[PDB]
């Protein structure tokens, strides 16, 4: 466990560096080298959401470099976590509205030309940020630090210090799991499968690029989120389930989780003609 | 016929043009370029004090 | 072990 | 181009009154509009200003709070809701248009006015001479002075000259201290320095009788001069 | 650090830019079609059906879609010097008269014009909708004057269907850009049928463009 | 039995007279002059707001205001010092290919595929810009238009003709014919008593505004002439064509003086302009960048490479302080 932690910190640092550089490249190309489209709004918002996530992440890759010993204080542990869950949960709602917009623009081409303006994209992005903040707010209320046997840890104490603290745990966990992963994956799968069905029906695709970039988007989302969420959902029964899985599984689920924010630039924006000009 | 129009156009006045030597005209162009060379902001860049596009 | 440890949560 | 204003009668102190300024003959939506009052037997002073598109609004420090301004682009009407009227608000209110771009001439057109009779850090511009008895044919100079230098870094000295004929409305003569307004005879000329200003008339005819006022536009609480009468 | 009159100028500039941006997105919702033909080919017939000097602009609607058509056939100039103005059009509508294969040779001029237009460096990815008019007149004329005179290399029957297919194939194999563009040939009839064909073609073009700009294609 | 061999004899006589008058070359005379140092011009302003390809521009006489015409049907008047939009004029026809600015500054002009030149009045009692006049009578697209004063204008059309119009009555005061191809460029003399027109027949012609007949004809290019400009002293002019070559012609000697071409450059030329003293020659190309040539030595002295699509319009202020370039990427840039 000592010799596997250092490799984990190394891979976390590599992924964080790749994500920060990638998402920063996109935020420039999308502020200067782009046009007033409706696609650029989604891309810039996703770049901003993934950018802020990578910068506050180091606090946790260091907290984890040490043997999970928190050294930054309660109020640097009650917020930073809120800011990661807000950035994580706002880049998931942006991968859903992008697929929905693509499905609408393919299935309804006449309607999508008369009713797709920039202002609607801005309103949708603001609503997405508001819902992300609403869903990520409990972290501020329940994050707290504790001291046991010479090691201190920042965790969730729903007891605000047993039946107390479980109903609260269950409701929050179920709500996060459903909205965070269940609905977005269903919407993404349905929209992209409908797009693929109409594409082969009318034979408009002259290359495999469209079908491949698509099958890449469903599988990546599924794997990262499903490990992080399922290991959490399972922690509701930590009294019965053994604790050996949690000390090892959760770092691996986190390792799979943070990789989703680094490949989005090379899957959404870098695959377009705007980046093709620079390449 | 339109040939008469072209013929008279390039006969009556076009052929009767008094021409000057190429050397004289080249010298005149060079003299004009050298005389007004001082007041050319593109040939000689002006300081930031007098440049309106700071 | 307390819920929320080893992860973002 | 024509500005007509109505809605001014007799209001008891502490009451509320509304003024309407109807515009017809120009692009109303492209013009910023001012309100200028003139107390009886006194000079004229700025009141309020609303820009094109109702972006920025400015009020005089002696009017702020009591008065509100509002424009209605669709039917070209300008409004001024006054609240808590005092005895010092008895005056004639003028509707003045002004468009601001490079080379424009603000304060070009003025409306006729509405008489209202209530029952019972600012650049001060000084016109020391108030009465100049002069005859037609000769040349008469009108002087002005300001506490703060009106010359700006961009190179424009914001000073305006207005002529108020007896029983008439002020008309623009010179804008930015050098440029002559459209329709003004060439006999009028203006010059000066960063703090000293003069207005000179080459040939004087019988229609030049009136009061000449200064005007500053470097800073928002726009201030007029005391006026200089030119008797026949 | 701005003066009183230097800030109202910036406000006016911002309002002007706001109006420019508002007007920009209103003109991006209209489909722009470039109408071309060899003259006396039935370009006028096509224009009349769809609706209910220099350049002529015609606006119409069909099922909540706005179309602008630019007839430019009245420009006696050099086509090379102004064709690049139409680089961003959604589609081209090329009109050809079938009953002109015996008059004078005009069919070969139509083929040359089609070849020049289709292989331009500005229209490498702009779709073309080919209309073939005078179908009834073609049927009447072909049974009295053989098509073999116009095409000495023709090998087939005299019947209308085979000759029409041969003409369509000869017009359709003239494009070297068989990858990025499509040709939607249609034999124009007397009926709202041509507008439906144009609507389907532009719907396909719109779907392809939407896939291209989003990133999947 | 009409004959045309006399025309060939006249052309041979003209060629022989031109050859006999060439005792030296301009290059052989400017061999001892000090070469111009490397010219480094930087971008000062970037004028944004156009949403389509910009096709022409013109500077004001005060060297501060400029006008730009774009294919989204917009004429925008920029205050170059502060990058402020003074006016935005919507056009009745979106296919505009030229624009002009009056010497006094009270009017602007535009034209294009509609074969009509529209004159807009900028100084009105109301706060808007109104179409003062619409001059029609050309049977081809309008290529260029230049003002003589507030009442007379000279235009060239793609119908092989030029026309001098009196704006007050709206009728062609004079017509100029003789070109066998579309007339693409038109330049006015400093004294406005003669002007040069360059057409698609690989030929330029010197006209007389008052009289109305062609005076001299200049040949030498191998392809269509797209741009033309006048030397400051008014005794020479520069032309640019599609064969990647600028050329200098002298009026008095009736010959061609120097050719400005480079082996690497194979794209056409869209714009040509001089400097205040005439020593530099700016030229816009389709290879997305502009070039500066030493007009007395034919050596390139600098490249302006700030654009991402064909450079379409180019201009130099009256005092020579800045150079404005407008490209198909909908951006105007000021270089100093
Ligand atoms: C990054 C890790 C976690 C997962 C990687 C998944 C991606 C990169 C993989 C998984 C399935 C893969 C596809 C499976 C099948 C084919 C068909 C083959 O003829 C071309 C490649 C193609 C289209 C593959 C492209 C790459 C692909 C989409
Ligand atoms: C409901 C919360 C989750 C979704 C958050 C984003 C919602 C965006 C909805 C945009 C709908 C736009 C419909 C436009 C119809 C019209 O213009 O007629
Ligand atoms: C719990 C998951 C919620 C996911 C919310 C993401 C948005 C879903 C609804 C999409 C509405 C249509 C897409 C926007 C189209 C437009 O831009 O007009």
């Amino acid at each position: 466990a000592r010799v596997t932690r250092i490799f984990l910190v190394v891979v976390y640092s590599i992924v964080c560096f790749l994500g920060i550089l990638g998402n920063g490249l996109v935020i420039i190309i999308a502020t200067f080298k782009m046009k007033k489209t409706v696609n650029m709004v989604w891309f810039l918002n996703l770049a901003v959401a993934d950018f802020l996530f990578n910068v506050f992440l180091p606090i946790h890759i260091t907290y984890a470099a040490m043997d999970y010993h928190w050294v930054f204080g309660t109020a640097m542990c009650k917020i930073s976590n809120f800011l990661l869950i807000h950035n994580m949960f706002t880049s998931v709602f942006l991968l859903t509205i992008i697929s929905s917009d693509r499905c609408i623009s393919v299935l309804l081409p006449v309607w999508s030309q008369n009713h797709r303006s920039v202002r609607l994209a801005y309103m949708a992005c603001m609503v997405i940020w508001v819902l992300a903040f609403f869903l990520s707010s409990p972290s501020l209320v329940f994050r707290d630090t504790a001291n046991l046997h010479g090691k201190i840890s920042c965790f969730n104490n729903f007891s605000l210090s047993d039946p107390v603290g479980y109903s609260r745990h269950m409701v929050v966990t179920v709500t996060r799991f459903l909205c965070g992963f269940l609905v977005p994956v269903l919407i993404i799968t349905a929209c992209y499968l409908t797009i693929v069905c109409k594409l082969q029906r009318n034979r408009l695709a002259k290359t495999k690029k469209p079908f491949k970039i698509i099958v890449t988007i469903i599988i990546t989302f599924f794997l990262c989120w499903c490990p992080y969420h399922t290991l959490n959902l399972l922690e509701l029964h930590h009294t019965a389930m053994p604790g050996s899985v949690f000390s090892l599984g959760l770092p691996l689920a986190t390792a799979l989780a943070i990789a989703n924010s680094c490949m989005n630039p090379i899957l959404y924006v870098f695959m377009g003609q705007d980046f093709k000009k620079f390449k | 016929i339109a040939q008469a129009r072209k013929l008279v156009q390039q006969l009556k006045m076009e052929a009767n043009i008094d021409r000057i030597k190429v050397s004289k005209a080249a010298a005149d162009l060079m003299a004009y370029c050298e005389a007004h060379a001082k007041e050319d902001p593109l040939l000689t860049p002006v300081p930031a004090s007098q440049n309106p596009f700071r | 072990y307390f819920p929320g440890q080893f992860a973002f949560s | 181009v024509q500005l007509v204003e109505s809605g001014g009668g007799l209001v008891q102190p502490g009451g509320s009154r509304k003024l309407s300024c109807s515009a017809s003959g120009f692009a109303f939506s492209s013009f910023g509009m001012h309100w200028v009052r003139q107390a009886p037997e006194k000079g004229l002073e700025w009141v309020a200003y609303i820009s094109s598109g109702s972006g920025t609004i400015y009020y005089a420090d002696t009017v702020k709070g009591r008065f509100t301004i509002s424009r209605d682009d669709p039917k070209n009407t300008l409004f001024l809701q006054m609240t808590s009227l005092r005895s010092e608000d008895t005056a004639m209110y003028y509707c003045v248009r002004s468009i601001y771009y490079y080379g424009s001439s603000p304060f070009d057109f003025w409306g006729q006015g509405t008489t209202l009779t209530v029952s019972a850090a600012d650049i001060v511009m000084t016109q020391a001479t108030s009465s100049v008895p002069v005859t037609p044919g000769e040349s008469v100079s009108i002087s002005c002075r300001s506490s703060k230098s009106l010359l700006h870094s961009n190179g424009n000295t914001y000073l305006y000259w207005f002529l108020q004929r007896p029983g008439q409305s002020p008309q623009l003569l010179i804008y930015r201290m050098s440029n002559l307004a459209s329709g003004v005879p060439d006999r009028f000329s203006g010059s000066g320095s960063g703090t000293a200003f003069t207005l000179t008339i080459s040939r004087l005819e019988a229609e030049d009788v009136g009061v000449y006022y200064c005007m500053q536009h470097l800073e928002y609480p726009l201030t007029f001069g005391a006026g200089t009468k030119l008797e026949l | 650090t701005l003066s009183a009159e230097d800030k109202a100028a910036v406000e006016r500039s911002k309002m002007i830019d706001r109006n420019l941006r508002e007007d920009g997105e209103k003109a991006a919702r209209e489909v722009k079609l470039l109408l071309l033909g060899a003259g006396e080919s039935g370009k006028n017939t096509i224009v009349k059906q769809m609706k209910i000097t220099g350049i002529v602009e015609t606006h119409f609607t069909f099922k909540d879609l706005h179309f602008k058509m630019f007839d430019v056939g009245a420009q006696r100039s050099e086509r090379k010097k102004w064709i690049h103005c139409f680089e961003g059009v959604t589609a081209i509508i090329f009109c050809v008269a079938l009953s002109d294969y015996d008059l004078v040779n005009r069919m070969h001029a139509s083929m040359k014009l089609f070849d020049s237009i289709c292989n331009n460096k500005w229209f490498t990815d702009t779709s073309i909708i080919l209309f073939l008019n005078k179908k009834d007149l073609f049927e009447e004329k072909i049974k009295k004057s053989p098509l073999t005179i116009c095409y000495p290399e023709y090998a087939g029957s005299n019947t209308y269907e085979e000759a029409a297919a041969y003409i369509q194939c000869q017009f359709e194999d003239l494009n070297k850009r068989k990858d990025t563009k499509e040709i939607y040939t249609h034999f124009t009839c007397s009926t709202t049928k041509n507008v439906q064909f144009v609507f389907d073609a532009v719907t396909d073009v719109i779907i392809k463009n939407n896939l291209k700009d989003c990133g999947l294609f | 039995d009409q004959l045309r061999q006399e025309a060939e004899q006249l052309k041979n006589q003209i060629r022989d007279a031109r050859k006999a008058c060439a005792d030296a070359t301009l290059s052989q005379i400017t061999n001892n002059i000090d070469p111009v140092g490397r010219i480094q011009m930087r971008t000062r302003r970037t004028l944004r707001g156009h949403l389509a390809k910009i096709y022409a521009m013109h500077w004001g006489t005060d060297s501060r205001l400029l006008v730009s015409a774009s294919q989204d049907g917009k004429l925008i008047i920029w205050d170059s010092y502060t990058t402020n939009k003074v006016h935005a004029i919507p056009l009745r026809s979106s296919w505009v290919m030229t624009c002009a600015y009056a010497p006094s500054g009270n009017y602007v002009a535009c034209g294009g595929l509609d074969n009509i030149c529209s004159i807009y009045n900028l100084k009105t009692r109301e706060g808007n810009v109104r179409v003062s006049r619409e001059l029609a009578g050309h049977t081809g697209y309008l290529s260029c238009c230049r003002f003589l004063d507030d009442n007379q204008i000279v235009t060239s059309s793609g119908d092989t003709t030029c026309a001098l119009w009196d704006i007050e009555t709206g009728q062609q005061t004079t017509t100029f014919t003789g070109h066998t191809g579309d007339v693409m460029s038109l330049s006015l003399a400093p004294d406005t008593r003669l002007f040069v027109s360059g057409a698609c027949d690989a030929s330029a012609k010197l006209w007389d505004v008052r009289e109305g007949m062609c005076r001299q004809t200049f040949t030498g290019h191998e392809s269509d002439i797209n741009a033309i400009c006048f030397f400051p002293n008014g005794n020479a002019f520069a032309t640019g064509s599609d064969d990647a070559t600028c050329r200098l012609f002298d009026l008095r000697a009736d010959q061609e003086l120097m050719t400005y071409s480079h082996d690497n450059i194979i794209c056409g030329i869209t714009s040509v302009s001089f400097s205040k003293s005439g020593r530099l020659l700016l030229a816009g190309y389709d290879d997305f960048n502009c070039n500066v040539w030493d007009a007395l030595k034919a050596d390139r002295a600098g490249v302006l490479a700030g654009h991402d699509n064909r450079v379409s319009c180019l201009g130099v202020t009256d005092d020579g302080m800045a150079v404005a370039t407008g490209s198909w990427d909908s951006f105007l840039k000021i270089w100093n």
